[PDB]
């Protein structure tokens, strides 16, 4: 596959990623880096090996902010009363 | 599986210790998921706790008690160090507590009679007299940790076995690490009070699929009669008078579905079951200017359920009798013991300050002793400390109306009944006991003591309730028999699955008649075996038979006599024709209605309500409880090192073998 | 609890998941011969479960001790089918080593008759240990040990090293009875299938833990040692690998 | 050669998320594809996610389940209906696979699913028929694990047997029949047959 088709890959492919969708990114910074750090066979790398760089800022600023969502509600469940439990998934039974 | 046929011994008969919840607390016991494991230990004597509570090798124990040591004290000791219990099983008396044991609270359904801060102030939290005097206020505790009753003996013989076998210290030494162990599973849905529970059982029951609810409102029936049939489509006049008579129909224990309540709620309903039947043979039943109703309450130990349901209900119009028409109250209380032929007449003070009422109360005193003057085995007293009302069902009519009432009791003061609300409320504690050389079928028409001193407590209450309708001139015709009050206390509180008992129900309803008697928890499951029994037994009571056929007998609307509006028409089994099964079915022309008994904080679904009984029961799995051994901690650390020790050495010999097949094998 | 799952597990299939892992799991011809052996001993324990269920339904259940014979009997036929079907698949493994090699194949060996051998000894090793100790591991997960009926509590662990030694000896069976088939030896034809009875046999001591899984070991040593100087290898052929 | 290993991994991986679901969860006891498949990555796994955290009792809020199936099922659109990795492309096709395959574990009634199964395979994509069969297997009867294994191993063999039948029969070929036949057989002739053989030798704590 030509640098032409990568290009049109993954500028597309990290587009996608802002509707919510930091999984992409994910695949995104685990599958072009073999491909974008290891050989230096490309002078159409540049975008490619900045766009990495702007994905692995972007995957890793939601890994702060879905852990730190997920710690301030499970700790502060009971704490709060009902507001704690409308918005509440699944509820675990027996445990207040 | 056969292995764990060779780890495991199930329990059979056992009572667990379920969760029930208020607006504001819980009550209850509840393990964890997937139970709570830990070391039996029986303790024989008060000073076994130190191996327990202090000197326990091995921590987190399970102790067996013999329930003559189930205490308040003891209670208090183990929920104070909950670190060092995960359960507890409760082994039962027959030698039952001479002390005296009641686990309810002090004063019983406190905060929902009539006796306010802005009503009876100086009798209000009953500072007066404490009814309940022996209750030690056990079965109203949260508590953390499983407490299952083991019914049989047998069962408890095993356990013991198994910790002479194995959890015995000997010399002052430690216990030898194979040791016995026990494993109980209450995990209760449920959590703080009944308002989280029913609103998150209703989120779960709207906003998803599969509706994972966790509560349940303890609901049952009212059975109710009428002795002159009415109309049950529309309401009375405002000039017709009615006298209702009245009982409780319930009771419950510290525990699940242990609810023998023999003193507290049988023997009232039994001699008021025996009091209908008495009233309806008089020869002048027709033409009585007043009518008579009869109404059984259920749900009344969990703060009034049928009677503030009743109530609410008479005054929103969607009962036949109005709170209009009630001339007079006959409640019946306790009446088992009555240690001197005495019969007590409680009557509220407060309401008696408006004069006309008093003098209408005074009248319906003086009628009780003059019916009851004829009977020489009934000695009628009245308190003479002018003092409060015990907890009964007028408690909530007098929060509405101040009608002319009295509740029939044998206590002046505090409770005759050692076991209030105690699963040692059985037919021992009233002297109900049958000789040991006859057959079953003639134990159902053997005639106790007991069953002659209801007869003549009936006898007292039905000619009071013919004089109070009217009646003046056939007073001596009506008098109870022993006969239907002997058969019914058979049937209750012995066995419930009686020859009798059969031949008054419907074909569809003799899964209800267990072995053993009936128990008297209102549970959730909405019409209960008693409320059928109740039912059917009142129905053979005051109804007659008719010829219909079966399919005229589902609906008699062709029939130009046996209307559908007054009375209610079941097709009920027969007597067994000997010799072969032949049941002889027919059809009864009754009054034995059903109402709906759910209080109205569940219908104006204000769960946190402070006056109309928000009591739910928590849902559940499983309840099952089993024994087996456990191993040292040690050999659980030795069989992962081997099994570590083995994987990482097969891996280096195959990859040594691997990496070396050219050189080991040649050709 | 777990600990004593994962322990007793890694006992029993630890040679057996180390050979598979290392050995058999990067070759991916060998897969089939493995599940092709696991089929085959499969339809073994069919054959003789047909015939346990014809003698039980027929001998009316009655008598404890009959019963108890008829099970040693259901064994012993259960045993000589598998050493018949060991025989069929080193048939058909004969009848795919021309059809498919050398005739379908130029350089006339993708995998010996050794690879082969060892390959089908593992799979009966595998589908006979799954079958032996998978029940009894499910036990483990409880909180709960053998012993409540005047048992051992040593039951999981024995189980485990019981199921070990099966794996290891099927694994050297079809190595030595392919080796017996092709040479013609018939009379080690008679001693693998003689050293499995005892090995299934002294299993009815059971119980008696203490010589009833000692000389399964000392069949599996010996097994083990004769397998190893069947395949090719000496004593000098390890005392002059170690460069 | 290398490619029945690529039929393999597929169906086996297949299996160990049907089995280790029957065995833990306890609860099953641009036309038509793009319409289909939205109600079948965004609605089984707003159930599977759902009843999965039912078993474990946890507590996981809507503020992360619906960031969590919009994560899933929309890269799953985008994998298949556009290009992406073909190992990521693989690895949706065992997950839609299994969540086919329990639906109709559920659904479907108690020995009618011995009937749909013959009569496909009489009258005659390929992932869901085998998961459903087995995952019957994982769950009738007790908790014995030697019918489900057995039928493990039934359906690889009616899988080798098809290409060998395809390396000699070269036009086409209906695959699922062979492994249906020794599946069917199979699951019929140890649950009721070997069991009791096997529980006998447990009983006295024998080995064969
Ligand atoms: C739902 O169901 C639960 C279960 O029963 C109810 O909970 C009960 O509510 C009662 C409300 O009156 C509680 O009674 C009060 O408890 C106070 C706490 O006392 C503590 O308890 C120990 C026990 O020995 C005492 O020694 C200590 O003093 C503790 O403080 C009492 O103080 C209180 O007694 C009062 O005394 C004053 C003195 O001036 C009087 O003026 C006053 O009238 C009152 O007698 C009273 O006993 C009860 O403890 C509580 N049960 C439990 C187990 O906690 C809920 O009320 C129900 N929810 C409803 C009805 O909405
Ligand atoms: C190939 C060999 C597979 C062996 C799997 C052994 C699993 C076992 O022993 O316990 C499973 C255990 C217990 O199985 P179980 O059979 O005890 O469960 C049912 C029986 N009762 C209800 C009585 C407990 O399963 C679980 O706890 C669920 C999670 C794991 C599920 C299985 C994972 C492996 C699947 C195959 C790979
Ligand atoms: C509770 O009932 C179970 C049956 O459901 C009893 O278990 C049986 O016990 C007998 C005698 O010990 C054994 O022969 C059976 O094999 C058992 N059946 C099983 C385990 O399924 C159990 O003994 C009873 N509990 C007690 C304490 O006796
Ligand atoms: C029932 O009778 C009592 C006793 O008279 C009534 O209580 C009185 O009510 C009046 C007016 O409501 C007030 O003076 C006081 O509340 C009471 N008087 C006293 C204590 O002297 C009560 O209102 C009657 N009705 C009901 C529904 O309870
Ligand atoms: C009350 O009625 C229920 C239902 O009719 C009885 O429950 C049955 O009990 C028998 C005896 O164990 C069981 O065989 C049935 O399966 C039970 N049926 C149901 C639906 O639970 C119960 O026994 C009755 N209570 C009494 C005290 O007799
Ligand atoms: C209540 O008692 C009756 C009479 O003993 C039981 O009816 C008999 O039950 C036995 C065994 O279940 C049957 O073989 C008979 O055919 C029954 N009918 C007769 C003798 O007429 C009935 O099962 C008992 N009910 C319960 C719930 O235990
Ligand atoms: C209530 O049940 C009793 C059961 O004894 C019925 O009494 C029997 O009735 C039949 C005919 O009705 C008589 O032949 C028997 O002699 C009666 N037995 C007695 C009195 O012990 C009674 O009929 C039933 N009542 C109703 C209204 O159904
Ligand atoms: C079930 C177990 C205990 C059976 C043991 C049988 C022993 C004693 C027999 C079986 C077959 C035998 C081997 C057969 C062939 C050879 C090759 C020969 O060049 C040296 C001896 C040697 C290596 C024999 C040694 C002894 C031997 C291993
Ligand atoms: C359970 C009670 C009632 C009966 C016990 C019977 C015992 C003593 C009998 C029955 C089965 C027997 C075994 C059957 C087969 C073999 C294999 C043989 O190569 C050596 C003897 C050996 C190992 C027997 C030893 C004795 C044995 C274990
Ligand atoms: C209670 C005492 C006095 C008598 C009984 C002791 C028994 C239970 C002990 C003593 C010797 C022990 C064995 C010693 C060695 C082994 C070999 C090992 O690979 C598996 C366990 C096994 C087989 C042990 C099992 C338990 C055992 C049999
Ligand atoms: C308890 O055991 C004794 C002794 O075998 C037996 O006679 C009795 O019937 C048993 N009772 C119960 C309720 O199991
Ligand atoms: C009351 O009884 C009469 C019969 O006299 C009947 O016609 C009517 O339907 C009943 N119900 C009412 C008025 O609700
Ligand atoms: C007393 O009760 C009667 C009837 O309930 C009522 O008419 C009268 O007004 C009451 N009197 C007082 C002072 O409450
Ligand atoms: C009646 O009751 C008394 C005490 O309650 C008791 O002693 C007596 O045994 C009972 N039975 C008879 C037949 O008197
Ligand atoms: C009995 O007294 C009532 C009271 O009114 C009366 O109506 C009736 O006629 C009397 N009985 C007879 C037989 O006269
Ligand atoms: C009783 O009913 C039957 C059937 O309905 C009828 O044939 C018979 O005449 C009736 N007898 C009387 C006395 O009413």
């Amino acid at each position: 596959v030509s640098n032409e088709e990568k290009l049109n890959l993954c500028r597309k492919y990290y587009l996608g990623g802002f509707a919510f969708l930091p999984f992409l990114w994910l695949v995104n910074i685990f599958w072009f880096f073999r491909e974008a750090f290891l050989v230096p066979a490309y002078t159409e790398q540049s975008q490619i090996k900045g766009y990495v760089w702007r994905s692995a800022v972007g995957f890793l600023f939601w890994v702060i902010v879905l852990t730190s969502w997920i710690t301030i509600f499970q700790i502060y469940r009971p704490r709060w009363g009902a507001l704690g439990d409308y918005l509440s998934f699944t509820i675990p039974l027996g445990t207040p | 599986n056969s292995v764990e046929r060779k780890i495991y011994i199930p329990l059979n008969k056992t009572a667990p210790c379920v969760r029930l919840l208020n607006a504001t607390h819980q009550i209850g016991c509840q393990s964890s998921i997937s139970g709570d494991t830990g070391v039996i230990h029986v303790v024989e004597k008060e000073e076994d706790l130190q191996w327990v509570l202090t000197d326990g090798p091995n921590p987190p124990y399970m102790v067996l008690l013999e329930s003559k040591h189930f205490t308040r004290d003891l209670m208090e000791k183990l929920k104070g160090r909950t670190s060092r219990i995960a359960g507890l099983a409760v082994s039962l008396t027959k030698p039952s507590p001479a002390s005296g044991f009641s686990p309810s609270v002090q004063c019983p359904n406190d905060g929902f009679g009539v006796y306010s801060n802005s009503y009876g102030p100086e009798f209000a939290h009953c500072r007066e007299i404490q009814w309940n005097s022996l209750g030690n206020g056990l079965a109203y505790e949260d508590f953390s940790f499983p407490i299952f009753l083991l019914e049989d003996e047998n069962e408890t013989k095993v356990i013991k076995q198994c910790y002479q076998d194995h959890n015995l210290s000997q010399n002052g030494s430690a216990p030898t690490f194979p040791l016995c162990a026990m494993q109980l599973f209450s995990h209760m849905h449920a959590v703080i009070s009944t308002a989280t529970c029913m609103r998150r059982s209703s989120i779960q029951s709207t906003f998803s699929i599969n509706p994972e609810i966790v509560c349940d409102p303890l609901s049952d029936y009212n059975v109710w009669s009428m002795l002159k049939p009415i109309n049950t489509t529309g309401t009375l006049k405002p000039d017709d008078r009615v006298v209702v008579a009245a009982t409780r129909l319930d009771s419950r224990s510290f525990f699940w579905n242990v609810a023998p309540g023999a003193e507290s709620a049988v023997a009232s309903f039994v001699t008021q079951l025996a009091a209908a039947e008495a009233l309806q043979k008089a020869p002048d039943v027709t033409t009585l200017p007043r009518n008579v109703m009869f109404v059984f309450f259920q749900g009344e130990t969990f703060d009034y359920i049928g009677s503030s349901r009743m109530v609410y209900d008479m005054e929103k119009g969607k009962f036949p009798v109005q709170l209009e028409n009630v001339d007079s109250f006959v409640e019946l209380g306790q009446v088992a013991l009555r240690t001197s032929l005495e019969l007590w007449m409680h009557t509220d003070p407060v309401s008696q300050k408006n004069e006309s009422v008093r003098n209408q109360v005074e009248d319906l005193l003086a009628t009780l002793e003059k019916s009851g003057a004829g009977v020489p085995a009934v000695i009628l007293r009245r308190p003479n400390q002018s003092q409060p009302l015990p907890p009964s069902s007028l408690q909530r009519f007098l929060r509405a109306r101040n009608i002319s009432g009295v509740v029939l009791a044998d206590h002046s003061g505090a409770f005759h009944n050692k076991y209030y609300q105690s699963i040692y409320d059985t037919a021992e504690n009233i002297n109900v006991s049958y000789p040991e050389w006859l057959s079953p079928e003639e134990d159902l028409n053997f005639v106790t003591d007991t069953a002659k001193a209801l007869a003549d407590v009936a006898t007292v209450l039905g000619r009071a309730l013919y004089e109070l309708a009217g009646g003046t001139n056939f007073s001596d015709t009506v008098q109870a028999d022993p006969q239907t009050v002997t058969r019914l206390l058979y049937g209750f509180l012995i066995k419930a699955n009686n020859s009798w008992f059969q031949s008054i129900l419907r074909q569809d309803l003799r899964s209800y008649l267990g072995d053993g008697p009936l128990q008297h928890y209102i549970a959730v499951s909405s019409p209960t075996n008693t409320t059928y029994v109740v039912q059917y037994a009142l129905a053979n009571l005051t109804g007659t038979v008719v010829n219909l056929t079966r399919e005229q007998c589902q609906d008699p609307s062709k029939v130009p006599s046996e209307n559908k509006d007054l009375y209610e028409y079941s097709w009920v089994q027969g007597p067994l024709h000997s010799n072969e099964t032949d049941r002889l079915p027919r059809c009864v022309r009754s009054t034995a209605r059903l109402a709906r008994a759910l209080s109205p904080a569940f219908e104006l679904s204000q769960w946190s309500s402070t006056e109309y009984s928000t009591w739910t029961e928590s849902r559940w799995k499983d309840i099952r409880a089993r024994i087996f051994l456990i191993a040292s901690k040690e050999l659980e650390l030795i069989t992962l090192t081997v099994g570590f020790g083995i994987l990482i050495f097969s891996l280096i010999v195959t990859y040594c073998i691997n990496a070396k097949a050219d050189v080991l094998f040649i050709a | 609890g777990a600990a004593v799952f994962f322990g007793c597990t890694f006992v029993a299939f630890g040679p057996a998941f180390a050979l598979f892992l290392i050995t058999v799991a990067g070759d991916p011809l060998r897969v089939i011969i493995l599940v092709a052996g696991a089929f085959f001993w499969l339809v073994s324990l069919l054959l003789a479960s047909v015939v346990w269920f014809i003698l039980v339904h027929v001998t009316d259940r009655s008598d404890a001790r009959l019963q108890y014979g008829l099970l040693i009997f259901g064994a012993a036929v259960s045993v000589l089918l598998q050493e018949v079907f060991r025989f069929a698949y080193y048939k058909l493994l004969k009848k795919a080593d021309e059809g498919l090699a050398s005739l379908s194949e130029d350089g006339r060996s993708p995998i010996s008759i050794r690879q082969m051998a060892y390959v089908s000894g593992l799979s009966f090793g595998i589908i006979s240990g799954v079958f032996s100790v998978i029940n009894i591991l499910a036990d483990a997960l409880g909180p709960g040990v053998v012993g409540i009926h005047g048992d051992s509590p040593y039951y999981f662990l024995t189980s485990a090293f019981l199921t070990a030694a099966i794996i290891l000896l099927h694994t050297f069976w079809g190595v030595v009875f392919f080796d017996a088939c092709e040479r013609r030896r018939y009379w080690a034809l008679g001693l693998v299938v003689g050293s499995h009875l005892l090995t299934s046999g002294l299993t009815f001591l059971n119980p008696w833990y203490e010589a009833s899984l000692l000389p399964i070991y000392a069949v599996t040593v010996s097994m083990g040692l004769w397998a190893f100087i069947t395949a090719g290898g000496s004593l000098r052929s390890i005392q002059r690998s170690l460069l | 050669a290398k490619h029945v290993i690529m039929l393999f991994v597929p169906v086996t991986l297949c299996m160990i998320v049907v089995v280790a679901t029957i065995k833990s969860v306890r609860f099953y006891t641009h036309g038509w594809l793009i319409m289909s498949s939205l109600m079948l990555l965004f609605l089984f796994t707003y159930i599977y996610l759902g009843e999965v955290l039912k078993t474990y009792n946890v507590a996981m809020d809507y503020p992360t389940l619906l960031l969590t199936v919009w994560n899933f099922g929309a890269v799953g659109m985008v994998c298949i209906h556009w290009k992406g990795p073909l190992v990521l492309q693989q690895a949706y096709l065992i997950m839609i696979s299994a969540l086919m395959a329990l639906v109709f574990i559920k659904y479907l009634p108690e020995w009618s699913a011995w009937v749909i199964l013959g009569a496909i395979s009489v009258y005659d994509g390929d992932f869901i028929f085998y998961s459903v069969l087995v995952g019957k297997a994982a769950a009738t009867g007790s908790g014995d694990w030697n019918t489900t294994l057995a039928c493990f191993v039934a359906i690889l063999i009616g899988l080798c047997l098809t290409l060998l039948l395809l390396a000699v029969f070269k036009k086409a070929l209906p695959a699922l029949p062979i492994s249906i036949t020794f599946g069917l057989i199979f699951y019929f002739s140890t649950d009721n047959l070997v069991r009791p053989f096997m529980d006998t030798l447990a009983s006295h704590q024998l080995y064969i």
